[PDB]
RNA sequence: AUGUAUUAAGGAGAGUAUAACUUAAUUUAUGUUUAUGAUAGAGGUUAUCAACAUAUGAACUCUUAGAGAAAUUACUUAAUAAACGAAGUGAAUUGAAAUAUCUUAUUAACUUCAGGAAAAGAAAUCAAACGAGAUUCUAUGAUUAGUGUGAACGAAAAUAGAGCAGCCUAUUAAAAUAAGUAAAAUGGCUUUAAAGCUGUUUGAAUAUUGUGGGGAACCUUCCUCAAAGGCUAAAUAUAAUACAUGAGUUACAGAGAAAAGUACCGUGAGGGAAAGCUUUGAAAUAGUAGUUUU
């Protein structure tokens, strides 16, 4: 029992981050401090 | 609140079969199963939701009231009193209750 | 102002028992002719 | 999509309707076995409290010639000895209805604010033995049933022979366990006019000052004597003691921070997010822009198929509703404050004069 | 009498005659289902 | 494949259902593998195989009488 | 025949042509003459990592208390999507 | 059983921490109040010793792509029971102490179509010389008018209650005010002979400056309404859920089902059980004992 909420606890953590990172990049869109055209410099730090 | 009710032969739950045949078994010819008759047939007078409420005159219904205070006023158990009829209950208990000071267990 | 009815006071600790140092204090043995509170 | 949600929504509940008809066949089912399981501890009681019956008048009739019950066999009916309970029976390990659980500790908080604790003195208050004084020992919470370790509550026992070996005594004497309700605790008190402390017994405890720790899924409680507000330390109680297993993750280990955030390449393999989640389940909620923008074309290939047939209109048909259009942009003519003054009059004069 | 008219029988045209797909495939089969659905019958077919 | 036993849904009540079959697997190995012998019921104490057999004669004893009950006998 | 006959009918039954797979997935096409061509596009393997120098067991040991996340005034703690893009910056600016 | 409120697609197969439900089968977070609540400890399996409110991960197969011997194949972000409603078709048992008209009966049933309700609906309506003012539901009116040889069948006006809402610029997008129509003959339906529905053959008029319909054969005057174009919530029907009440039941009762459309029976459609708890222990029946007779 116990190895199996290891097991059910990874697969809520993937699923966290495949959504949490799916909606970055649609808030990310919007943001003026990221290109994401150019993936070598994508971020400048705002001044 | 008269809302009792059965079931007759015409509303238990089943087939409307006849049960065994008019001649060849023997025993007693029967028919449906709801028949009272039988182990889980209906009621055939059994009791069903109506009004059991009956009339009685506005006047004799009065007439009642008034004989029924006057049965208490010559005996001397009508003790009529003025207005604001309400138990003094001391002054300081009204002032912790109201103000919650007491709690329900106490107050009661 | 002041009523006539005694209510509960404010809450108070009571020594725990290692802690009672009381030489004139004996565990009761019994339950009968105990207090009950 | 809007009408995306409401597959899902009535997906949900179609489940959880199908879960509660087969939980409450459940309930009932496990509920007639413990009830089944339980009357066999009440029929031995029954068949005590008769035994005894027929036991008294042979002692009294008999006399000299008392028989000697301690050197019979056993009973059959429970396979139980003269003058010994079952472990059934003296453990007091027969599962409870939840309205008893309340019941047993009415006078100590509730079932999951219980105000007692293993280490506190308690006396008892009904049975044979009562005015007893012992400490708890241990404190079952499933029947609510508390361990005193005194010599006077031990009771004789049958053994089952599937626990026992050969050489072994059939009946042996055990701790009997008692309910939560037939014990009151005991703690010393000062007297407020001498200051002299002496032992007293507490009829009610109630929880006081409850605080719960969200992230621990833990609480600290403080338990007091309701009428005097005597709040009373909880007994010293000692920690279970936690170990390092070899099988366990060392603790610098599962400390490691090893996740850094990615924005152009998924956490993952994106190939992975259809094994955590079934791409195609009826509960699916976050769907693609290529999948609800086929969706909502649904509906618009309905409306241009409902409204087909504007191209079949004769000129009177598009005449009368191209008029409609233009009469809904007029409005509705308004009362001018004059106009309202000229009809006041009217009213006024064949109302009142 | 009753005779043995279930020997030599096999349960291939038991599925053909009073099988699942014999019935939702059909006006009046679809009607049995409904009727046995309604009841509360867990074998509506075979 | 190996099938299981229909049986009901309560053991002795509910519909008839037939559970899972179950599957198992030979393969051959490329490299000999043998297994230990099981321990002498003598050496199965890390177990607890004394209480454990004592338990076991039990309901061995238990399930023989309902069966001897279930033809409709009794132990003289 | 009274009672067997009302069970649902499985592979171990009957043979005339009965045929009920396990749901294991289809591994290739069938041919013309009987035989099976196995679409190895369609089979799948399993990815196992080396294991070697892998630290993490399955078990935390019971010291070290359970204790969740606060997460402290964001209703979607663990799910904002700006707590993972805000702490993208810091940690990867590149990636 | 009734009432109130809310809701408007249902079932099965297999698996799983056997209070916990979907291969993640006891997910993860927020806010508030926590004994003056709500209605200064121990405890992560020796667990869930916390309720309320709001979010949230996951949720298999079939019914339900195509094929097929439903829960398989093969593919894929393929997916909606019953009752209730409208129209079409339309019996027989039964009564008339037989029986043809009639009644049963605009019934049961089937068929199609549609929605959470549907249908109907703002007068070519009723009234009677005064006037009322859409539809739907309930009662009275009414074992009435009336019809029919009979047996029986059976309105309307009006009144009271539940709801109330009007419009075409319809609060969702519709009329340039309705012609093979109104109506007539004939064959049927409904029915009192009128009005209404209808197959066949025929076939009008154009507003109170009196054109058209109706007012129970029919004609006329008057009154009244304005067909051959439309929209419209509520009160009503059914099912599910929850709750309230009881001179309702308390286990052969209540329901068919206190574990049920299950076991069981049937090729099938279909038929369809028994079984509560620890209490009390009646009669019949059986084996003996005491007194007594044989
Ligand atoms: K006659
Ligand atoms: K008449
Ligand atoms: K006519
Ligand atoms: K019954
Ligand atoms: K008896
Ligand atoms: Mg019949
Ligand atoms: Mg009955
Ligand atoms: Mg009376
Ligand atoms: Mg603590
Ligand atoms: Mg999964
Ligand atoms: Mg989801
Ligand atoms: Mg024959
Ligand atoms: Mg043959
Ligand atoms: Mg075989
Ligand atoms: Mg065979
Ligand atoms: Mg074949
Ligand atoms: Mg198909
Ligand atoms: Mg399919
Ligand atoms: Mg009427
Ligand atoms: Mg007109
Ligand atoms: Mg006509
Ligand atoms: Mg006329
Ligand atoms: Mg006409
Ligand atoms: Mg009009
Ligand atoms: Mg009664
Ligand atoms: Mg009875």
């Amino acid at each position: 029992r116990n190895v199996k909420q290891t097991m059910r606890g990874i697969k809520h953590v993937l699923t966290e981050r495949f959504y949490a990172w799916e909606d970055a990049v649609k808030l990310a869109e919007q943001d003026p401090e990221i290109d994401l055209s150019n993936p070598e410099n994508p971020y400048t730090p705002s001044t | 609140r008269g809302m009792a009710s059965t079931k007759t032969r015409y509303e238990v739950h089943g087939s409307h079969k006849k049960m065994s045949p008019q001649k060849g078994t023997g025993n007693a010819r029967r028919g449906t199963r709801q028949s009272p008759l039988m182990k889980g047939g209906g009621k055939t007078f059994g009791p069903k939701p109506r009004d059991f409420s009956t009339k009685l005159n506005k006047k004799v219904y009065d007439l009642a009231w008034r004989t029924a205070l006057s049965y208490r006023y010559k005996r001397g158990e009508l003790i009529v009193t003025e207005d604001g009829l309400d138990l003094p209950l001391p002054n300081d208990f009204l002032w912790l209750a109201g103000g919650g000071k007491l709690s329900r267990e106490l107050e009661d | 102002r002041q009523v006539n009815l005694v209510l509960p006071g404010q809450p108070t600790r009571a020594d725990a028992p290692e802690k009672i140092r009381d030489p004139n204090y004996e565990p009761a043995t019994s339950g009968a002719g105990l207090q009950e509170i | 999509m809007d009408k995306l949600l409401r597959r899902v929504r009535m997906a949900e509940g179609m489940v959880a309707r199908r879960a509660q008809r087969k939980n409450a066949l459940l309930k009932r089912i496990t509920e007639r076995k413990q009830n089944k399981k339980n009357g066999e501890a009440f029929t031995e009681a029954i068949q005590q409290r008769k035994a005894a019956v027929e036991a008294r008048n042979e002692d009294w009739m008999l006399g000299p010639l008392a028989p000697r019950r301690e050197l019979d066999e056993i009973t059959l009916s429970n396979g139980n000895f003269f003058g010994s309970l079952s472990p059934t029976r003296a453990l007091l390990e027969s599962e409870v209805s939840e309205e008893e659980r309340k019941a047993r500790v009415a006078w100590c908080g509730s079932p999951k604010f219980l105000c007692i604790a293993p280490g506190d003195r308690v006396v008892v208050i009904e049975g044979h033995h009562k005015d007893l004084i012992g400490t708890i020992e241990k404190l079952n919470t499933r029947n609510m049933t508390v361990e005193i370790q005194s010599e006077k509550l031990k009771t004789n026992t049958t053994v089952p022979q599937f626990m026992q070996n050969d050489a072994d005594k059939p009946v042996t004497q055990i701790y009997a366990r008692l309910p939560i309700s037939s014990v009151r605790l005991v703690h010393p008190l000062k007297d407020p006019q001498t200051g002299e402390y002496r032992d007293v017994i507490i009829r009610e405890l109630r929880p006081r000052n409850i605080v719960h720790d969200r992230p621990t899924r833990t609480r600290s409680m403080r338990r007091f004597v309701p009428g005097e507000n005597i709040i009373i330390p909880w007994p010293k109680q000692e920690p279970i003691k936690r170990e390092d297993q070899p099988a366990d993750t060392l603790r610098i280990d599962v400390d490691e921070k090893t996740f850094v955030p990615t924005l152009f390449r998924p956490p993952a393999p994106q190939q992975v997010l259809d094994e955590l989640r079934n791409k195609y389940s009826i509960f699916r909620t976050r769907h693609t822009p290529e999948y609800i923008a086929k969706k909502e074309q649904e509906e618009q290939e309905k409306e241009a198929k409902k409204s087909a047939a504007k191209a079949m209109l004769t000129p009177v048909q598009e005449y009368n509703r191209k008029q409609r259009e233009l009469r809904r942009a007029r409005g509705q003519p308004a009362l001018t404050e004059e106009m309202l003054a000229k009809i006041g009059e009217v009213v006024a004069r064949n109302k009142l004069g | 009498g009753p005779r043995p008219t279930m020997s030599g029988a096999t349960r291939l045209v038991q599925k053909r005659r009073h099988g699942f797909l014999s019935r939702v495939k059909t006006k009046n089969g679809q009607k049995t289902l409904k009727r046995r659905l309604a009841k509360g019958r867990l074998r509506l077919s075979a | 494949v190996n099938q299981r036993m229909h049986e009901q849904r309560h053991g002795d009540v509910g519909n008839w259902r037939r559970p899972k079959s179950q599957k198992m697997m030979i393969a051959e190995l490329a490299k000999p593998f043998v297994w230990p012998k099981p321990p002498a019921e003598d050496a199965r104490e890390a177990f607890d195989y004394a209480m454990w057999k004592k338990q076991k004669t039990a309901q061995e004893q238990d399930t023989k009488f309902q069966g001897i009950r279930a033809q409709g006998e009794v132990v003289p | 025949g009274l009672k067997y006959r009302k069970l649902r009918l499985t592979t171990k039954d009957v043979n005339k042509g009965f045929y009920k797979g396990n749901r294991t997935g289809s591994m290739g096409t069938h041919t013309s003459y009987g035989t099976y061509k196995i679409d190895y596009t369609k089979v799948r393997t399993y990815v196992c990592p080396d294991l070697t120098g892998f630290k993490l067991t399955p078990f935390v040991s019971k010291t070290i208390r359970p204790v969740h996340d606060q997460f402290p005034g964001d209703k979607l703690g663990p799910k904002n999507p700006a707590t993972y893009l805000a702490r993208w910056k810091s940690e990867n600016g590149l990636d």
